[PDB]
Parts: structure tokens; C-alpha cells; sequence
């Protein structure tokens, strides 16, 4: 996307990894399988969580009747009254339009922005311990059996 | 030995849009657009509406004969009137500020309706027994309103007449009367004697007189007659006075009525049941969680507001891109 | 052997706005505010406008001599007056519910005028020839509206004349009259002889009676005397009755309208061309595709949100950097 | 820019380049030339499209005649609907201002990410058979005729 | 041999709220929400308000006995009415128009106040000297408003009169006036003999002729008596022109005003200060400096957009993490 | 943060730079300190200034008097007028809210793009004669004196 990770150059998903939206997958001898970023996971889900709280709850509303009766010869305040229903019912509509078109953009590059950070902070670790396969994927020089591939995951891989 | 750091991918097929791109399908999404109803006409805030039926505000008011129903009438949150509320001024005129009337009414929170001026008691030397109408009929019978009294010439003599009421209510007090005028200057005498005929009506806050404005006017379901109503909101401790020679269409039953906001009147034919809200639309009610609604532009209570949109779809989760 | 990825530059010198700095050059931008107009005042949606020129609407509809061109006026958008449009109540006096006429007929489909109290036939026993002022003079000579009739009395006795007339015309009729009043209650009988005269116009929607008010007052472009010009919609099948003792100024002509929606009246002196547009203003029309205006607050039609900015430029092609 | 490629590590434009808004310009012993990157210029082309249409074709208008017309004696009325009009031409005039504000640096930073993330398309091609001259080039440790130069461009570079 | 790049930090603890996390602290930050006053009422522009104390708008203009030192009002570029603006219309009656001359003269430029039709010397055979009520007690002794002036009968006698004022003040002249309307028939006579008496105002631009309209009404702070009271703005050169049988409170004093727009009426008991402002509110003045204020919904001038919220700090610097 | 550096890569502030924004903090045999870059820091400053100036300048503000008064038969326009009020009154208060929560996410984002920035703007001049400590760190590989050190800082360093 904006950061070039979804789509990018880890382009598709995993149908597998069930337990949150950014992760890993790892391989080695002893067998192979998906685990989510549990930070990272549950950071972007506070996250959204808030946004969308704020574009619903920022919405004040104040109890009123909309609806006004004018008679044949209360055309003219009729047509104002007229006017300003149009009026708010076409800002709100411009609006409540965009800001999702925006905000959509927005969050879609969120996710992007936190798996390319996932991505960067996996090649940091690891370094020349690994060589990376453009497609989001790190294969290590050497053996990295769980408790090392735990290790990568929980950010507390050694010399590098 | 390798590891790769991907992002999550499932079955949805729920679809945003975004500035760059139309329908991207997402994992997972949240509709910030209430577009359905529960095509009921609920309560709004504890309060139940006040159902009009085949009657309309004015009828309701004014003491028609069809609105005998709406003659307990109590409490209420809003007016709901139907495409059948037609029952109203049975006797053709005008109803003075009328829209004025219905707006004000529309949230009341004790209402009494009371006799002020009791028929069978005050207007002595008039009569008080022939003040019916056809336009008016109450089961083929006629008949007239049931709050107003037409007081008519006694014999052949209609005396000045001249009575008051004063509010001790300890609540506004809605008076409504009416001012009848005859097509002919004929008709005038024949039914209230003094040609030079007038009404007037005082209190401390209103000083309005009427006279009879006889002209010959086409025939309306059945008089050639008009009724002109008119009402006003006697506050406490004041004392409303009226008096005339003729043409007037006394008050019989007032309303010791409270309210305190006001809201409106809906206009529809959906069910009325014991269900409760903090918005209703036309339609029925709606959920006053989302920050837009598109299921009317006439709403009341703290509503949505209301956007020409039918997609506010907005994502939550990440691009979806499944395959395995 | 090398390579280089790099980015595009042109000789655009467009610049662009950002929230962070002002004034970008970029190599391509879009326009979205709309700041130019046709100086051409169009057709709104494929019908015409109504010019009137030197007459305003007062004067065009109560039939001042002036507005003689007016007298075939048909279908029309919108109404168009221009800084000429003052030839209208010649004649002195206050026109109800002007404003509100005027924009209750901005838009007709359907419009015919009709002879509706025919001089030469209605109004016997009464002076039809002598109602002619010098303040609606018509080339030197003096003269009157050509809708309105002005019924005097016929020699020494003007009697009670009672005409109406009945709206068959499969849609609304638009049904102007006056009242006058004179100065002096010597001139209300040298006049209308009955000093107690009075008009009255009933309808199954109307019902004042009026009464001439005399009174002294400042002579307006000639007379001392005054003229309230009333007007009315007649329903489809309704009947409208006309009866007085004296001071009316009878209808002689009605419009058979056909009116759909509403616009409204533009007061420009821009030429009116035949052009079309979904959006006119008083400058000229306006291209409705983009999403802003700064050609003027008031328009008519589908237009764009007026804004007070002046320029609403969004950067489409990227920053330009060029120099090789 | 927000992402340093525009005016940043690749300071500067190409009048050169004159089939599309990103792309190449490679220099072999054959010769040298512009090539616009045919994809992600068509791409940036559609989203800067679609996002004027959002803005232009979002906005809703009501068939209306903003005027009114009241007598000396409707002055609080025509002082409403005064304020109604400056109300809603006050609500588009700040709003049509900061959209654009706001969109435009958007825009700018959409092209700014689409060159990077172009460079860092080949950055991870080439990798060591090329080194890095911080202006937005790459020298390859290699001889890469226009075969060779045409294979980065279309993303199927050799062993890196 | 090391080096690191890093980012500022500090000692701040404003917090700011962002779409994705609540209250981040940061190093720098502005406030975008004007939220206090300087609890004084200042001059909007320039000019200074006008103070009416316990007097309101009606009863500054009409003259109350209790308002005279609103006798010099000058200049004023909004109204100011107190919690204790209570006298006004001392005499029971309705202000026709009240809230529309009140707006109308929100913001003066000019405003003289002459005597249109002097009291000793005008209204020849009528009685200028009884014209006092109880209801408009000065310093205990029966008074009465002082620019109007209550014409009585001439000892057994209340001849026609017809008196003109032609405006040559080369501006607008607000003239005030009122029609008295006894309870009874028989005070009509007592007091303005002809029992059919009228009052008409002419002018090229008005021509209502009132009658007294006696009807028996509450007793209102004194009187079961009432006072219409009316006026109108006579324009440069024109003529009004007044004259009445009997009931007419002709005018004794008007104003030639020069209003240029319009503002308004603050209402509050802050004090009135000599500081400027191009923002007043009832609280105080606001700073127009800022987009947003919560000070209050109603202001005069050029305001920050009023808004709900409390809090709208807009972060300027970068998240705080200090901690060395 | 969206760029990782802020509270990311680079957790946490220096009390002790006090002449700018962003900046570095070196460490030879010579001596230690804090120096903000200045150019950046600058610009950032330009930047967040423009952008407060354009939110408060952008508001446009007609004279006018809110408040109407209408006696107890004018009940439907004075609730117009209400709705009117309330109407804007709440279309202000659901933009002035968003515009600053959205806009203050912007301004954040921006200071991490620019750490960033510098971060990779000298990594990419030291290169290999230094050392990446994931902690927004370099460890030359060789002597830097303050001459050296202002190199790097004046984005003139040698041979790399
Ligand atoms: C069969 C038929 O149509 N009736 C004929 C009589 O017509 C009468 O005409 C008068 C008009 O002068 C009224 O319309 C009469 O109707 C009532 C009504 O409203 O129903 C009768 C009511 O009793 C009367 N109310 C009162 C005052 O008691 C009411 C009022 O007078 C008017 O509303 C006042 O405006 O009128 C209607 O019956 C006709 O008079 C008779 C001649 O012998 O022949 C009948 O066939
Ligand atoms: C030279 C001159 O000014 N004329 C003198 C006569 O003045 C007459 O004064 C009366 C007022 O009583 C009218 O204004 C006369 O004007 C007309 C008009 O409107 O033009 C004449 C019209 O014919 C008449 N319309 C009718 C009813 O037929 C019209 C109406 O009467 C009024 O509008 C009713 O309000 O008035 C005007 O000519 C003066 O009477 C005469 C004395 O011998 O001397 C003339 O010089
Ligand atoms: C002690 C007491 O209450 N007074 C008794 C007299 O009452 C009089 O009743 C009349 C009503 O007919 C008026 O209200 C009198 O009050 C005034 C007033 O306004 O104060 C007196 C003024 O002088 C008079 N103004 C004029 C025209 O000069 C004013 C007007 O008439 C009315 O406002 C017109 O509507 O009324 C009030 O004093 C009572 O008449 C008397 C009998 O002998 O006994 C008194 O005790
Ligand atoms: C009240 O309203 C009803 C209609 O809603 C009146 O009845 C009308 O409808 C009849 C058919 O149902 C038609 O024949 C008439 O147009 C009309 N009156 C008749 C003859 O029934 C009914 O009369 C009204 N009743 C009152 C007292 O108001
Ligand atoms: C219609 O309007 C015209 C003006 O628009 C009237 O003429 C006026 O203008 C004259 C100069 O052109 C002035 O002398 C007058 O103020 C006035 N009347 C005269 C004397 O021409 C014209 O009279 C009007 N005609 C009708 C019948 O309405
Ligand atoms: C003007 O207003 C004052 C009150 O604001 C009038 O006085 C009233 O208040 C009295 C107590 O202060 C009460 O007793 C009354 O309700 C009332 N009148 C009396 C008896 O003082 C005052 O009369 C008014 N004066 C004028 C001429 O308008
Ligand atoms: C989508 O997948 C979930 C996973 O458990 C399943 O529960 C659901 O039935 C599926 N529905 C669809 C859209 O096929
Ligand atoms: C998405 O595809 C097109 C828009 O490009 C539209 O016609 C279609 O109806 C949309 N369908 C969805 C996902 O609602
Ligand atoms: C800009 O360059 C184009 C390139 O062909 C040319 O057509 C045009 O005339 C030039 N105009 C300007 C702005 O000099
Ligand atoms: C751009 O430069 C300044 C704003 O900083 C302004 O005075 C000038 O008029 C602008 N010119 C353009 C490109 O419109
Ligand atoms: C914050 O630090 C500055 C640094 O000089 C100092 O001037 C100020 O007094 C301190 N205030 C607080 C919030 O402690
Ligand atoms: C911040 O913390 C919470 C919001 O999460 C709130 O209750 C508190 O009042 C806020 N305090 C500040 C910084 O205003």
C-alpha cells in the first residue's frame, strides 16, 4: 500500500493465521505454523477500536422535531424552512462520504504501515543471520529450532 | 529454517471505499449507516404518542363528533396523526393559527380537560339547546362539537351575554371558541337578533373584537355558513372575559393542559406498540447509536443525522486476500 | 552501467496549497472552483425564463399599461426583472402578500389568461367607463390596469352588485383584485354614494370582508387616494363570489396557471440568450460540475456550494522539480 | 517528502522522463534513456482519479433558488435566512479550503511513497550486484546491457 | 566513537487526543478553543453599547417616566437589557411589532430625539393637560409617557382633529404612537365623547384607520383600560399625517435616527466597561482570535463558530518521552 | 509510530537536546552532546506553523448577531431558528473535534517521518563504516573526531 507490505511485497494474506491481523509463519525441522503478533495485533485493535468509537461518539445530537407545517400563505419560510433541511442534509452527506472515504484509506495504510514495521523489525534482528526472499520471508543461515523462532518472535533474538 | 511475517486473510466479503480505489474487500468492516426501521411507532423516552386515528388535531380539539375516543386523552410524547385523520371542522371555517396550535401541543405532560363554561348553568336568557348542526352529525343525527356551545337567540331576543373564567388551574389553561359568521344579513338577525352583532374577548394578554362578517360564500359539506376558531393559553391567576351580542361560539370544555418541551407530529400508518425509543421517524423507530441514518429526512428526538447516502461502510480490518 | 528510478517534470508552473506549505509548483493540477460565467442569463432545464423588462411583477400581473408585451407571457423557468423593472402599481396603494405572490408563480408550466368578469356584460346598473386615472397614463392619455376593472357608480345610485364566478378551468386560477380607499369620506360617495360601502370575496377558502378606509394622506405619484391589490388561488371546481356595495376594483382578467414547483425571480440586466444551464445566476449561468462557486451567493437551480474562497486548486500530478 | 524520495534523496525531477510520472533512466555501454514504469504510473493515475471524482461526484445538490425577498417588516426573518446562507457559505468556504489543504498534501505524499517504494522495488532486485549512490541510482558491479536493464524494469532481475 | 539521532523531550504535560489513542502527551501544543471571557460588557468596534438598566427597549422609546436618563441615548452599537429591565409599557397594552423594532434598532449611528408634534401649542380644542395615569406613577404622582401625549376631550367636546409632520430631517424618523381602547362604551364618552371615534395614520407608506375596540378585560397593573402601542419609519421627504375622533395617544416626541445594519440586544448584568471587542457576549467578550468558543451559543459581531466541546488542543510539537 | 521511530524504534526523548526538534547525540574520545539538526527542525517548525495558521486563518466569520426573539405566536419560527442554531452548532462541533483528532494524528506522524528521515538519511552515509545498535544508534567502525562527527551531522561524510 502506502508502505508497500500489503499487496506489496507480501502480497495475500493468511487464511491461516486465525489468532489476530499482523504475524508470523515459521518453518524449520521440527514443523511449521501461523502465530499473530500478539502486540502489535492487539495495538492496531485498540487502535481502530478507539477511531471508530470517536467518529460515532463525537456526534452530538440535540432532541429536536425536524418537521415544520406552513400554510399556502407561508410559501417563502416554507422554501427557508426547505433550505435548511437541504442545506444540513447536503453537509452531512458530503461529509459522512468522505470521512469514510478518507478514513478508510486511512486505516487500510494503518495495517500496511504496521506490517512493513513487523517486517523491519524481524530484519533488524536478524541481519546476516538470514537472507531475505522478497515476498516478506527471512530463511536463517543456521538452525532455528521453536525456542529460537520464539525467540525472533518475542524480539529477543541473539547475536546477530 | 525460515520464518515470514504476513498479515491476516479470511471469508468476508464486505466491501469499503476508499479515495484511490471503489469496493476494496476487507476482513473486517462496521456500518456507520442506519438504514432500517422497526416500522412501529414507539414510545419516544417512556412517554407514549397520542393516537388521532380518523380525527386530526383539529378535531381532536375542537370536540368533533368522530373523536369521541380521543376525549381521555392523556400525557403523551407526540401526536400521531393518519392518512384517515380527516375528522376535523366539521362545520367549515378558518382555524386561526392553526399550525401555531398543533406545534405547541405536540409534547404535553399533564393535560385535564375540564368544563369551564357549563352548558346546562351559564348563558341564561339565550338558548342553548339548538346549537346543532347537519355538517356536524353524530350517528345520522346532527350534532355539534363537543367542547364549544352555539348559543343562539332566546325567543326572539338575544341579550348582551357576558362571562369569565379565571385560571386557578395552577397550569396553563388552553381556551378555544369560535366566532360564527351567517352568509346573508338575514340569517344574521334570524339567529342572533342585533344585526350590528360583535364578540370580544379579554384578558391580560389579549384584546381581540370581533364583529360578523356576513357575505355570501359557496356552500361547504353543507353550510354556506363559516366558523372561524380561535384559542390562547390562559396563564395562572389570569381571567379571560367574554361577552357578545351575537355570532359567538362559546367555549364549553377547556384544557388544564402542562407541557413543558415540544416535539411534533407524525404523520403515518404504522402500528402503534409499547415499544420505546430515542428517535422516531415516519416509518417507525430508529437506533440512535450510529452517527447517520437514511431512513427519513422528518425525524424527532436525538436522530442520526439524516444523509442521501445508502453506503457508509467504514473498515476495520485489513485488505483481504485469502488463497492458500 | 547504472540505473536511476526518478519522477516526472514538466513546465507547469500551476501551483497548489498544502497544509504545510504554501504555494507548490506541480506538474498537474485540477480546478474545482467554478469562477466564470456566460454574462448570459439561460434557459434553466430546457424552458425559458419571463423578461419584463420595465415592469416588475406587480405591474405585469395586475396589468399596468406599460406592460403590454407581458400580455402573452407563457410557460417560464424562472422571472427575470431588470434595474428598469419599476412601471407596476401605477396606481398607489399596498399589494398583499406581495413577496409571497411572487415567489408562489417563479415557475408555471401551464399559464393562460382569461377574461374573467367580462367588462362589457357583467356590472349593470353600474359605471364600467370612467374607471381611468392619470396616474396609470398609457400615451399622454390617462388609463388603468387591464386586468382590473374600476366599477363606479352609475349616475346617482350605485346599488349592490353581487358576480362570481366558478373555476372550471381543470386547474388553478389566479384571481386578482382591488379595494380602494379615498382620502375623504366626501369623495367614498361622490364615487361609490353608499358611505358605508364594503367588498367582500368568499370562496370555500376565503372569507374577509373588507370596508373602505378613508383617511388623510400624502399624494403618491398623483393621488391622495389608495389601492390595496388582493389576489387568490382558486381550487380546481371552487367558486369565488364578489359582492359590494362599493371601493372594489373588480377583477376583469384571471390566469388559468398550471404552476409545478418553485424557483424564483433573478433581477439582472445581463442579456438573455438562448442558451441552457442547470444552474443560472444573476451574472450569468454557471457550470454545474464542479463542486464550488464564487460567481455569487444567489443562483437558481442545481448549483455548486458557494464559497467565499478564491482559488480551490488539488494537486494531481506531483511536485515539479525540473532543470536538466 | 513524508516518505524523502520527492526533493528528498532524489532531489529533483526529470524533464526527460516523458511517458508517465515515476520510472527509470538507465546508462549501459549501449546507450542511455527515460522509461516511465508503465504500472505503477497507471495505477497512481486511476487512484488520482477516482479521488477527484470522489469529491466532485460526493457532492449532492438540491434543485434550489438560494433568494427570498421580505418587507421592512420581515426584517427578523430575512436576518434568519441571512443567516442561514452565511451559515452554510461559511461551513463550504472552510471546508472546500482545508479539503483541498489537506488532500493536496495527500496527493503529494501518494506520488513521494510511490517513488520509493519504485526504488526500493529495485533496491531489493539488484541488492549486491549493485551499489547504492544516495541520488536515487544504482551502479551495477556488472556489465547489464539493455536486456539485462529491461529485466529490473520488468521485476525479473537475475541472481541477486 | 558513537552517534545516535533522536528526538526532543521535555517537561510538558499537555495532552492532546488523536483518532487512534486518547490524552498523548506532548512536547508543544495550541489551543484552537476560545473558553473564557473578561466578564465585561466592552464596545463592539468602536463604538459603545447602550445601557438601559431598569428600563427595557418598549419603555426607553415610549418614554417611561422611570427612564430618564435614556432621554440622551446616543450613537450605541448594540442594546444592552439587565435582569431588572422591567419598566416599559407602564400603561397595559400590546407593542405592535415589538421584537421588529427591536431588531430594526439594535445598531444606530445617528439618533436625535426632536419634538415632532409639540404638546403646548398643537391639538387646539382638545384637552392636552389630564393625559396622566396612575399606571406611570413619577415619584409617586400620577404621570404618563414622555413622548406620547394622551389627548382627552375639550370640556364636553373632542372635535375632529388633523395634525402632519413632513420629515426634513434628511434621515429616517421613527415615529411612535398609540390607540387607546377603554373597557366600556361609556368611557369612550367620558372621555373621547363621539362613541364611533377612530384614529387613521397616512403616509406613502401606510394606511391603517384603527377604532377603539372597548371590551370588559382584566385590570392590568392599574387599568382595565389598554394602549396599542405602533409606530413606523417615515421616510426622507415623505409626510405622515394623523387624524382621530377620539382615542389616538398622539405622538409628542420622535427620533431621527441614522441606522446603517443591524446587531442586537445583549441581555446580562456584567458591567458595561470601556474595552473593545469585535466578539460580545452576554458572559463578556470573547477573543476572535481563535476558529472555535464555548463561552456561549449567542454573540454579536465577528465570532469564533460555537461548539460543545470543552477541549480542542491541537498538537504542534511531538510525543513526550522524556525520562533520562 | 506510523514510521516506527517515535516510540519505536527510537523509544523515548532526550531531555537533554534543547536546541530543536530532532537532532543526534554523539560520542567520541573527545566528548558527548546533544545538537538538533537544525535544517529539519526548521522546516518541521515551518511546516506545524503553516498548518496551525491555515486552520485558524481558513475560519471566515461574518458579523452577525445570533439571537432573535419571537413572541409566543411565532413558536415555528423561533424553533426554526433553533434548528438552525443547533444545526450548525453541531455540524462545528463534530468538525472542530475530528479536524483536531484527525489532524493531531497527522502532526505526530509528521515528527516520526522526519526522525526517520534523519535516521536513514545518515545510515545511509556512514553505510558499512559503521555499526547499526537498533536504538537509533551508529558505532563507527572507526575514529570520528568532531570534525567527523560535524561531518556526518552536515551531511558531508566521506568515503562510506
Ligand atoms: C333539505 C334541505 O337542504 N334543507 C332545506 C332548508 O335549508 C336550510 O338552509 C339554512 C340556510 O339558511 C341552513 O343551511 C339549514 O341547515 C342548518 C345546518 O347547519 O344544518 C340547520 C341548523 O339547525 C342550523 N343551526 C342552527 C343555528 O340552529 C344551521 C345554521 O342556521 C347555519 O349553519 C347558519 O349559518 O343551518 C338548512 O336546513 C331550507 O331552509 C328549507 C326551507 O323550508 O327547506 C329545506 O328543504
Ligand atoms: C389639474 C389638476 O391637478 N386637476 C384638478 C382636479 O383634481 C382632481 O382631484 C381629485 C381628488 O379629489 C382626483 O385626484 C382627480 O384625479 C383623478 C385621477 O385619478 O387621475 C381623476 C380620475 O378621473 C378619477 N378616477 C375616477 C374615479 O374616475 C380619480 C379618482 O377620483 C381618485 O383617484 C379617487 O381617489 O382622480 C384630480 O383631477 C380638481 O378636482 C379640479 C377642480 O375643479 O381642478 C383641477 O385642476
Ligand atoms: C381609589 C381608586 O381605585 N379609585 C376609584 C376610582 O377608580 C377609577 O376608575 C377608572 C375606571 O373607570 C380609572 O381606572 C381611574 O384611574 C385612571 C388612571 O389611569 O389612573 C385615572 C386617570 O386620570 C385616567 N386618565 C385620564 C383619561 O385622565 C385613567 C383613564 O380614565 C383610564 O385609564 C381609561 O381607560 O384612569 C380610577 O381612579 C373611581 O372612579 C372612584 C369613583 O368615585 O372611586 C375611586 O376610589
Ligand atoms: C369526518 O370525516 C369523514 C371523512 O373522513 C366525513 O365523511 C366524509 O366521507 C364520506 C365518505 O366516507 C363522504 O360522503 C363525504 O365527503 C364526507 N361526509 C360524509 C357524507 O360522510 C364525516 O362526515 C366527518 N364527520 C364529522 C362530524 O366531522
Ligand atoms: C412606470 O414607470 C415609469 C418609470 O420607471 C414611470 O415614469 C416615471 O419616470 C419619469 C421619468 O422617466 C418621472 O418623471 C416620474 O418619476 C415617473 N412618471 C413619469 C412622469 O413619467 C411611468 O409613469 C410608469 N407608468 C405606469 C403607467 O406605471
Ligand atoms: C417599572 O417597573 C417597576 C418594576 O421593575 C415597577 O414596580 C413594580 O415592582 C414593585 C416592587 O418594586 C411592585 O410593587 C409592582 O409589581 C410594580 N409596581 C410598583 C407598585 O412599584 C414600576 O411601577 C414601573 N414603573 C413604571 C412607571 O413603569
Ligand atoms: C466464514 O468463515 C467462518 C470461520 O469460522 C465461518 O464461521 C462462517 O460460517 C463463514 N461464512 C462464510 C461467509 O462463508
Ligand atoms: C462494486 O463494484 C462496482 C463499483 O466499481 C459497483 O457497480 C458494484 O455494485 C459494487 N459492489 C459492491 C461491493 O457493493
Ligand atoms: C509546455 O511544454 C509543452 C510540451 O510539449 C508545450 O506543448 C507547451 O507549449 C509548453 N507551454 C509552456 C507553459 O511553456
Ligand atoms: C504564492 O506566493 C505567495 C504565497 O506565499 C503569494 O503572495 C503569491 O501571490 C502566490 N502566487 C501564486 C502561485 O498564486
Ligand atoms: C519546565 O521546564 C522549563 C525549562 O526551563 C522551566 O522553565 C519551567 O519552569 C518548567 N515548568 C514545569 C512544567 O515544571
Ligand atoms: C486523560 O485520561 C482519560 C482519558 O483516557 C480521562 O479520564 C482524563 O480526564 C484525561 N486527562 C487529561 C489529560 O485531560
Amino acid at each position: 500500500g502506502l508502505f508497500g507490505a500489503m499487496a506489496g511485497f507480501i502480497e495475500g494474506g493468511w487464511t491461516g493465521m486465525i489468532d489476530g491481523w499482523y504475524g508470523y509463519h515459521h518453518q524449520n525441522e521440527q514443523g511449521s505454523g501461523y502465530a499473530a503478533d500478539q502486540k502489535s495485533t492487539q495495538n492496531a485493535i485498540d487502535g481502530i477500536t478507539n477511531k471508530v468509537n470517536s467518529i460515532i461518539e463525537k456526534m452530538n445530537t440535540q432532541f429536536t422535531a425536524v418537521g415544520k407545517e406552513f400554510n399556502n400563505l407561508e410559501r417563502r419560510i416554507e422554501n427557508l424552512n426547505k433550505k435548511v433541511d437541504d442545506g444540513f442534509l447536503d453537509v452531512w452527506t458530503y461529509n459522512a462520504e468522505l470521512l469514510v472515504l478518507l478514513e478508510n484509506e486511512r486505516t487500510l495504510d494503518f495495517h500496511d504501515s504496521n506490517v512493513r514495521n513487523l517486517y523491519e523489525k524481524v530484519k533488524s534482528q536478524l541481519r546476516n543471520n538470514a537472507k531475505e526472499i522478497g515476498n516478506g520471508c527471512f530463511e536463517f543461515y543456521h538452525k532455528c529450532d521453536d525456542e529460537c523462532m520464539e525467540s525472533v518472535k518475542n524480539g529477543t533474538y541473539d547475536y546477530p | 529454517d525460515t520464518i515470514c511475517i504476513g498479515y491476516h486473510a479470511n471469508n468476508s466479503t464486505d466491501t469499503v471505499d476508499t479515495v484511490l480505489e471503489k469496493n476494496v474487500t476487507v476482513t473486517h468492516s462496521v456500518n456507520l449507516l442506519e438504514d432500517n426501521h422497526n416500522g412501529k411507532l414507539c414510545k419516544l423516552n417512556g412517554i407514549a404518542p397520542l393516537q388521532l386515528g380518523k380525527c386530526n388535531v383539529a378535531g381532536w380539539l375542537l370536540g368533533n363528533p368522530e373523536c369521541d375516543l380521543l376525549l381521555t386523552a392523556n400525557s403523551w410524547s407526540y401526536i400521531i396523526e393518519t392518512s384517515n385523520s380527516e375528522n376535523g371542522t366539521c362545520y367549515p371555517g378558518e382555524f386561526i393559527d392553526y399550525e401555531e396550535l398543533r406545534e405547541q401541543l405536540s409534547s404535553v405532560s399533564s393535560f385535564e380537560r375540564f368544563e369551564i363554561f357549563p352548558k346546562a348553568s351559564s348563558w341564561p336568557n339565550h338558548e342553548t339547546t339548538k346549537g346543532v348542526t347537519a355538517a356536524c352529525s353524530y350517528f345520522g343525527a346532527s350534532s355539534f362539537y363537543r367542547n364549544l356551545l352555539w348559543i343562539t337567540k332566546k325567543g326572539t331576543s338575544y341579550p348582551k351575554l357576558s362571562k369569565s373564567y379565571t385560571n386557578n388551574k395552577g397550569k396553563e389553561v388552553l381556551v378555544l371558541w369560535g366566532v360564527h359568521h351567517p352568509p346573508t344579513t338575514s340569517e344574521q338577525q334570524t339567529l342572533y337578533q342585533n344585526t350590528d352583532a360583535y364578540v370580544s374577548v379579554g384578558s391580560s394578554k389579549y384584546n381581540r373584537r370581533f364583529t360578523p362578517e356576513i357575505a355570501a360564500r359557496p356552500k361547504v359539506r353543507g353550510q354556506a355558513g363559516r366558523m372561524n376558531y380561535y384559542w390562547t393559553l390562559l396563564d395562572q391567576g389570569d381571567t379571560i372575559t367574554f361577552e357578545a351580542t351575537g355570532n359567538l361560539i362559546a367555549p364549553w370544555y377547556a384544557f388544564a393542559l402542562n407541557k413543558g418541551s415540544d416535539s411534533g407530529i407524525i404523520t403515518s400508518d404504522a402500528p402503534v406498540h409499547n415499544c420505546d425509543t430515542k428517535c422516531q421517524t415516519p416509518h417507525g423507530a430508529i437506533n440512535s447509536t450510529l452517527p447517520f441514518q437514511n431512513v427519513h429526512p422528518i425525524t424527532i428526538g436525538e436522530c442520526p443525522k439524516y444523509v442521501k447516502s445508502t453506503k457508509l461502510r467504514m473498515a476495520t480490518g485489513l485488505r483481504n486476500i485469502p488463497s492458500i
